[PDB]
């Protein structure tokens, strides 16, 4: 499950 | 890829419903318009063909 | 979502090269005979259509 971490 | 060929179906992309890098190159599972069908497409190709759909997907899952 | 329809291509299964439960039902990525290509098929359907290929896959993954 992707999650773009900024 | 050997695997992602969803755009060869010639249907209108509607929404990305998942993603994987498990075959090296990033893929998306693309749901098409007015069907429950989805297929894997290369991310590189979706970036070009449906950039707003790609972005909407990245935007929906921003974490800090 | 109707995702795994690999068998509809009417091609001959050769080897399962991966598997996922991430879209609900267990799926296999099936490599076909005489091609570089591959596509998701549902496990329940591979069990019936190509049981030795299913078994061969599970065999090379045995851990103790």
């Amino acid at each position: 499950v992707p999650r773009v971490s900024l | 890829n050997d695997i992602a060929r969803g755009f060869e179906r010639g249907l209108e992309p509607e929404k990305i419903i998942g993603a994987t890098d498990s075959c090296g190159d990033l893929m998306f599972l693309m749901k098409w318009k007015d069907t429950d069908e989805a297929d894997l497409v290369l991310a590189k190709e979706a970036n070009v063909k449906c950039p707003q759909i790609v972005i909407a997907f990245y935007e929906e899952r921003l974490t800090w």
